[PDB]
């Protein structure tokens, strides 16, 4: 049931809504007010995905797809069999995500730790709402959101990207990709370094943080530190998600053409625009 | 107790008012996005349907 | 090899994907068992071994050789709290909170908890103390921030509780770790640097009211701090967030 | 049959009541949405067709 | 209110020259300058850096690769600095044309210079890998960094060396340019059906998203328990403190299971090496085993027939 | 008596009486509203 | 309904009242939205 | 004799009696609702 | 001996199993009646 | 078979009860959904066809 | 074969019981799904064809 | 090589009950297969 | 070959038994799936042709 | 030649045995799949053609 050290931490407090009501654990899980809300919303969304599979006529989990309303419904309601199930599932998903974040806040303040984790999760919630709520509302139809299918939302990604030609000419998209790649590289390096210090050559003592600093200074001439590497990890992940949200929010709203055509402002700059040579001349 | 009736009503209203504030705040945010998209030239340039 | 199938629709891509599913299941098993080296076996709320322990067996012990002759650590191993817990059950059934019997901040339970870590200071790669007061550190000075030395310290009740006397510095990382605060009675306490906000004219401690500063655990040696003392100080200051909400 | 009251020797009523409320509300919402999905038993469309509202 | 994102007080002392386990100290440099800007976020100290035989080999080869691509770019500009700055991101060293196969007879302008640059890059990358291994060995540490780098090298080798050989043509390889290798990526997806329906492509994307997820979770967790000295994880492994227990209990009460202060780094290293490993496999299978990934998906229950 | 909440028997009875008064008022308002809607636009 | 008042010896009435207010408001909003989506009963449209 | 929740035998009996009263009330309401729906629009 | 991991004695296990089997047989009887009704209404063999 | 009661010496009754309840509910929902997917056992559409309701 | 009982000296009975229950349920579900995929063993469609129900 | 803390008698008794359960399960499965094979043989 | 028993002085029987069980089950499933994928040796389709069930 | 037993003082038998087992199984599976994907050595199809199972 409990970990060897868990008992002294399970104390009555830290709730946002309610009091001793909902202030208990079910197995390992803590279930506050927002635990109840999360469970209800998640279960309803999953059963509605299953019922949409029933209506669709497929039981292959890779072929199940819940499509948004067609463009002719605009931002209004749609019949359940045609677009309404997607809307109810979207509401359930938003409720589940927000209740999960608030439940994390309750757990954080019961344990006395900072609220870094719910904030970081709120970043991902905002990216999801950008794709499913804000961009469809600005573009004026629920039909611009993506469907709930394992391989059909990839079709949404492909169609949306190829509407504007090659999509990785979008500049905020380039920044987001660079952040994602740097994040994966930093995660690999950090995990490898801590493991290499804690698991040295056979028969040796554990290495110290001095050895980690020394290793990176020998390798690349700089060490960011331990606090530094964790700050950098949080910031790289959040920056990647923020720039992805930005590059999608500006895509069908401010920009309307090929992004490669966007990159021509630099080439057509007056003081080299007509010099005859190279690629663009 | 009349004070008891008022206290139960106040608790109900506190819960209902917080739920209403959150719901209406979400609606106000949606209206903000709807308005800023109304001021944009989306109508002139409409994207095709991504879902097929 | 384009279109070469051994049976059905099974080609090198299908073979690769199924091999990867098998590999991924094995890798997840390995990662979970490696994570199971602390806190197990699972216990009942009365301390006895729980009936249930889980789908993953406990891993074989491995030993760490600690530096500077500090000994060895073998995990998984017999783990005991080695301190009294002043908590009482609020319910006979499991899954309910345990209420503190006395003052939670003095007793060190809940968000004010601490662990019985080693009673020795943390060392650096060369064997010296990792954390030193900036006065005892040689050549250390404040470089580019607001220097907190001499600033008054304000608690969460907007009342002055003391003044900053020194800064305790992590020598290998070259970062400030603690603020040393002198109280009204001429006694000094350590405050975690991550729990204070250094302003233009003051240092503000949101977690702790002015009267609670005297209750911070003290260090038995003015020149060094051990791991156990660090646990007590950090746990006390953090427990102030929940247990000093009024005033 | 007559000894079913001992289920409260196993489960504290507070968590049981929370779980039962969640389960019953979820089940009722499920069934109502399932009925609303079908062209028959969609009482709103049935009424619209019956009274020629269109 | 203090979130521990930026340091509020910065201190400096004598520079830390580093450990001397059995590193050859004659191959180290002096310490560089301290930077306040970097010290706001992490450490201020720059250097020293170790330079050895493999450092020299990697630097020479990487500099030659960079200079070869740069001189080709200057040639494409017509030696005009204005055109060089205008059409930067548009220049590219291309691999030999498809009709040359794997042969080395392609002219300098039509792909021979690409082969020279590729050889220099090959030497630079492999000598840097050896350097990571040897720097780990000198300090007595495990070689985890070398193996993670080996995963990255696997994907790089498949893209540039292994797959072109199996396909029988250097024209399959990636060109050296900013926009040109993006164009190569897009055309690679278009030629082989739809790379979204490559299952190992999907796994690679799953592990890239998972790296972002796990790194955000872990950075946030360590910053949240940094008030208890949770950033000093190497000591929390040896002597568990309240920081590690609070982090474990947060994740246990949230999602029902937790990690340790070392197991989380095992999760981290595997989550990253897996994106690169699965990506290498997925690229290797494209064109050599599957020519049209969308049709493959239709035949394997992923797309509607 | 279980008494998980600290209420006595009389306190529980009084609280339930007031709660039921409120519930019946809410239900009466809802019934009138449904009657008005059904007269205006029946759904059966 | 003879002894239903004992529910108040199981759950704290303040918390129950607040949670019940939240539930009732959310249910009313759900029903109103379901009505609005239908072409009939859309009182805003008419 | 077996105890996991701290309730005695009499407490469990009384709680179960009230719970069964509530369950039968809920079931009776559901039965009436199903009878009304089946008369209005049978599904067999 | 007991072999018990759960702390139940022999009599406690017997009584708990008796009540559990009563519940199981009630559930099974209801299911059997439901299947009989469905099979009469619309057989699947 | 006369000693099947000792499973309660092996397994804790309340964890088994929770897992069994979840399993039974999910199994029942699965079977009902499977029947609703079949055109010849979707009782709602069977009743729609029988009473000529379109 | 007369000493197969010592596997309970090797393996803890309750972990084996949980794993065995999960394995047996998943195996049964797999076989039933395989049969339902086959047109000649989908008993629902066999009954639909036999009794002429469309 | 106890490995679980069970004695010899405990292992024997547990295995006896386990085999009773296994044979009951197998008998039910055998009857089910006989019914299906009579209804619709697969050989 | 008589003294193959000394393998258990090298390999823990607990790990070997689990690994062997996983291996044997996966191998059996693989071979059965190979046979089902072959138009001959697919016993279900063989019987469907033999008894004119299509 | 007769001193090949000296290898067991350089390699520990556990790692060698595990590595050898994994290697042998993977090699055998790969060879079988190579033969199975070759029309001339696909024994299932050879038997199908020999006995006219089409
Ligand atoms: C076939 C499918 C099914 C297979 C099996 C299925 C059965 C069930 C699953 C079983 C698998 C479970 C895996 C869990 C292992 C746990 C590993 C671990 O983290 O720590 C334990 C252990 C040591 O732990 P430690 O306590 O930290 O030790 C510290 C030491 O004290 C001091 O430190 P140290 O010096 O000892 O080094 C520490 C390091 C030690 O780790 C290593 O030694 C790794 C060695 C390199 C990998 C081998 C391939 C390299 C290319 C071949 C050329 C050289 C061969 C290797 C040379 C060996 C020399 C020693 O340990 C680590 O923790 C490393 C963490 C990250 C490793 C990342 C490895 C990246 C490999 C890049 C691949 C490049 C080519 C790929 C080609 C395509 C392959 C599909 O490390 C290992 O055992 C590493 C395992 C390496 C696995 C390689 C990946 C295999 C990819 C196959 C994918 C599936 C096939 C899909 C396609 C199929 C097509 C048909
Ligand atoms: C139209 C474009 C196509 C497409 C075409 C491709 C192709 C083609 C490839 C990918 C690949 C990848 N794609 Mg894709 N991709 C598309 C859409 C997506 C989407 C999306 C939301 O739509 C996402 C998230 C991704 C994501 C991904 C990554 C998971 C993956 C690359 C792993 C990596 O880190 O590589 C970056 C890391 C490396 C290349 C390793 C580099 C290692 C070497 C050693 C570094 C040496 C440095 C060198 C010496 C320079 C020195 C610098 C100085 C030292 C400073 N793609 C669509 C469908 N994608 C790759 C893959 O693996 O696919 C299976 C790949 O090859
Ligand atoms: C912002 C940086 C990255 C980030 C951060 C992040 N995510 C987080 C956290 C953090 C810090 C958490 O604390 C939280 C967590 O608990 O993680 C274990 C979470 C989480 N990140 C998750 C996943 C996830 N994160 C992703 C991304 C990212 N998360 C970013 C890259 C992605 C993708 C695709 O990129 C996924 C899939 C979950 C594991 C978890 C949130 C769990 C949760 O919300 O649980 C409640 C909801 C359910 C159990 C299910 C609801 C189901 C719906 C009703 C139906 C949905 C259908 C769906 C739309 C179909 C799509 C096809
Ligand atoms: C393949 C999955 C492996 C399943 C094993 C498992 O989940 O263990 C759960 C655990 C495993 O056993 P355990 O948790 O009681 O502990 C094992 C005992 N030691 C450590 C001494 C060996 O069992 C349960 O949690 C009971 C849950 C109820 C399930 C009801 C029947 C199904
Ligand atoms: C890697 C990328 C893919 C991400 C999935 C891996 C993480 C989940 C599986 C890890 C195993 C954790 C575990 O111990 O049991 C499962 C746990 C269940 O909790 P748990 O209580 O069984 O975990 C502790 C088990 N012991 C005590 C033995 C260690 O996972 C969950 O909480 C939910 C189920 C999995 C989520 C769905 C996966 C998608
Ligand atoms: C991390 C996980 C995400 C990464 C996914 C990328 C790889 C997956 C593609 C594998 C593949 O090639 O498939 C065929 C491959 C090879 O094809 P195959 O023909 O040999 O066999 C499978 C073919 N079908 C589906 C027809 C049986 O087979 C498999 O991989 C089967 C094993 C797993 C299949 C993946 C199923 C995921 C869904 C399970 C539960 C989800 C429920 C939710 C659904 C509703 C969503 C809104
Ligand atoms: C399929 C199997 C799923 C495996 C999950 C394992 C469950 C065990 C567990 O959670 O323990 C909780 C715990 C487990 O027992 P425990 O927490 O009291 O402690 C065990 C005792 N020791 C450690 C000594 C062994 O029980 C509870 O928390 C009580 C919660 C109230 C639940 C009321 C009855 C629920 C029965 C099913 C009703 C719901 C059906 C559908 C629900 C929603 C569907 C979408
Ligand atoms: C794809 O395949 C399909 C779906 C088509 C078909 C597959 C079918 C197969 C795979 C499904 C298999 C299902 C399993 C095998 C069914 C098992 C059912 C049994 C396990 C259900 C038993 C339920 C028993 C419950 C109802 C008992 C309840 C008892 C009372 C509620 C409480 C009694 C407990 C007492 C009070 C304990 C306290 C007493 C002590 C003294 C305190
Ligand atoms: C897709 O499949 C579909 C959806 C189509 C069909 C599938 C259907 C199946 C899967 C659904 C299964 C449903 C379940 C099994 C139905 C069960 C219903 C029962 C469990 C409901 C019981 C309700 C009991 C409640 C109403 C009791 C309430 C009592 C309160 C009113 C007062 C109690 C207060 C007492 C206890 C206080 C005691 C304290 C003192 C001190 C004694
Ligand atoms: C693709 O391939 C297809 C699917 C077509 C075909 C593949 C088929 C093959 C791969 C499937 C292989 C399946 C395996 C080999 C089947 C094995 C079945 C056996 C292992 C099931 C045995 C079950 C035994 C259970 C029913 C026993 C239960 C006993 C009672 C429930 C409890 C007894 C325990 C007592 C109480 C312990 C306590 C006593 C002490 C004294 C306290
Ligand atoms: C998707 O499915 C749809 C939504 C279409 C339909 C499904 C509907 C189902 C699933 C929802 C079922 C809802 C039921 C469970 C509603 C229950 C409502 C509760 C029981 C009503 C309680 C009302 C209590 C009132 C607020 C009591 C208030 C107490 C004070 C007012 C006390 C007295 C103080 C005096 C009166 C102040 C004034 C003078
Ligand atoms: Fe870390």
């Amino acid at each position: 049931a409990l970990l060897s050290f868990e008992r002294k931490y399970r104390v009555p407090g830290g709730t946002l809504v309610g009091g001793n009501l909902f202030d208990f654990w079910v197995g390992p899980f803590y279930v506050g007010f927002f635990g109840v809300a999360t469970f209800f919303f998640a279960a309803l969304g999953i059963i509605l995905i299953a019922w949409s599979a029933v209506l669709q006529g497929t039981w292959n989990p890779q072929l199940i797809s819940v499509y948004p309303p067609a463009l002719e419904y605009g931002l209004g309601g749609a019949p359940l069999a045609k677009g309404g199930l997607w809307q109810i599932i979207t509401i359930c998903a938003t409720g589940a995500f927000v209740s999960w974040a608030l439940r994390e806040v309750e757990i954080c303040r019961k344990l006395g730790i900072g609220y870094h984790i719910p904030f970081a999760f709120a970043f991902a919630i905002l990216a999801y709402l950008t794709l499913v709520l804000f961009r469809p509302v600005m573009m004026g139809a629920w039909g611009y959101a993506f469907p709930y299918g394992i391989w059909t939302h990839l079709d949404w990604v492909s169609n949306t990207g190829y509407t504007y030609g090659n999509f990785h000419y979008n500049p905020a998209h380039m920044i987001a990709i660079s952040f994602f790649f740097t994040n994966a590289l930093a995660l690999a390096l950090h995990g490898a370094l801590v493991l290499s210090a804690a698991n040295p050559e056979k028969g040796k003592e554990m290495r110290t943080p001095d050895h980690e600093d020394t290793f990176f200074r020998d390798l690349v001439g700089y060490s960011i530190g331990t606090l530094g590497i964790h700050r950098l990890g949080l910031l790289l992940s959040l920056s990647a998600v923020f720039f992805s949200a930005l590059c999608m929010i500006i895509t069908g709203t401010i920009w309307f053409d090929q992004w490669v055509d966007w990159w021509q402002w630099w080439v057509k700059l007056p003081w080299w625009a007509n010099i005859p040579g190279g690629i663009n001349g | 107790k009349t004070n008891l009736r008022l206290w139960v009503a106040f608790q109900m209203m506190k819960g209902a008012g917080w739920a209403g504030g959150v719901f209406f705040g979400t609606l106000l945010l949606i209206g903000f996005f709807r308005v800023v998209g109304r001021m944009l030239p989306i109508q002139e340039n409409q994207a095709p349907a991504p879902n097929i | 090899m384009v279109g070469v199938t051994a049976f059905g629709n099974f080609d090198l891509a299908s073979l690769a994907i199924y091999s990867f599913w098998i590999f991924l299941a094995g890798l997840i098993y390995y990662l979970q068992t490696e994570n199971m080296r602390e806190g197990y076996p699972l216990e009942n709320e009365d301390g006895t071994p729980a009936a249930n322990q889980g789908p993953f067996p406990l891993p074989k012990p491995k030993t760490f050789i600690l530096p500077h002759g500090r000994g060895t650590l073998t995990v998984p191993g017999p783990e005991s709290e080695d301190r009294p817990i002043a908590l009482a059950r609020t319910a006979v059934s499991e899954g309910f909170p345990h209420a503190p019997t006395g003052d939670p901040m003095k007793d060190g339970v809940g968000p004010a908890s601490w662990v019985a870590r080693r009673d020795l200071p943390e060392l650096d790669g060369h064997g010296h103390n990792k954390i030193k007061p900036m006065k005892a550190a040689a050549g250390f000075h404040v470089s580019a921030g607001k220097n907190p030395i001499g600033l008054p310290v304000r608690g969460c009740d907007l009342e002055i509780a003391g003044k900053v006397v020194d800064i305790w510095v992590d020598i290998p990382e070259q970062m400030a770790r603690f603020l040393e605060v002198e109280l009204k009675d001429g006694s000094t306490r350590l405050l975690p640097m991550q729990m204070v906000k250094v302003q233009s004219n003051r240092v503000h401690v949101n977690a702790l009211s002015s009267d609670l500063f005297a209750g911070i655990p003290t260090i038995k040696s003015p020149t060094e701090v051990t791991l156990l003392e660090e646990d007590k100080i950090c746990g006390y200051v953090a427990g102030g967030l929940m247990y000093a909400a009024p005033k | 049959m007559s000894k079913f009251y001992k289920i409260w020797m196993i489960f504290d009523p507070r968590r049981v009541f929370v779980a039962q409320g969640v389960f019953l509300f979820l089940l009722a919402v499920m069934i109502h949405l399932i009925l609303l999905s079908t062209p028959s038993y969609n009482w709103l469309e049935i009424s619209a067709a019956k009274y020629n509202r269109v | 209110e203090y979130q521990n994102i930026f340091s509020q007080v910065q201190v400096r002392g004598p520079a830390d020259l580093g450990m001397t386990e059995d590193v050859n100290l004659a191959n180290r440099s002096g310490v560089g300058p301290f930077s306040t800007l970097l010290g706001w976020f992490g450490n201020a100290q720059l250097g020293p850096i170790y330079l050895g035989s493999l450092g020299v080999l990697s630097l020479f080869s990487g500099l030659m690769w960079f200079f070869t691509i740069g001189i080709w770019f200057w040639y494409q500009a017509g030696w005009n600095p204005a055109v060089f700055l205008r059409d930067l991101f548009f220049f590219s060293l291309e691999p030999p044309a498809p009709e040359y196969g794997l042969s080395f007879a392609a002219p300098l302008k039509e792909g021979g210079l690409w082969l020279i640059a590729s050889f220099f890059m090959f030497v630079a990358v492999w000598s840097w890998w050896g350097r990571t291994y040897l720097r780990a060995q000198a300090l007595g540490m495990g070689k985890h960094t070398a193996w993670a780098f080996l995963s990255a090298i696997w994907l790089w080798m498949v893209l540039g060396f292994i797959r072109p050989i199996l396909m029988g043509s250097w024209s399959e390889a990636v060109p050296y340019g900013i926009f040109s290798h993006l164009d190569w990526t897009n055309n690679f997806s278009l030629v082989h059906g739809n790379l979204f329906y490559n299952p190992f492509h999907g796994l690679s994307i799953a592990f890239l998203y998972g790296s972002a997820l796990l790194f955000a979770m872990h950075g946030a967790t360590i910053l949240a328990v940094s008030r208890f000295g949770g950033e000093r994880e190497l000591e929390q492994i040896a002597d568990r403190g309240t920081a590690a227990e609070r982090a474990a209990l947060f994740w246990r009460w949230t999602m029902g299971f937790n990690a340790t202060m070392e197991g989380i780094h095992r999760w981290a290293i595997w989550m990253a090496v897996l994106v690169t490993l699965t990506g290498g496999i997925g690229i290797l299978l494209s064109g050599t085993v599957v020519d049209n990934w969308y049709v493959w998906g239709q035949n394997h229950g992923m797309a509607p027939l | 008596d279980l008494g998980y909440t600290g209420l006595t028997d009389e306190q529980a009875q009084e609280l339930h009486s007031v709660y039921m008064s409120g519930l019946w008022l809410f239900s009466a308002v809802a019934i009138v509203a449904h009657l008005a809607v059904y007269i205006w636009r029946p759904w059966f």
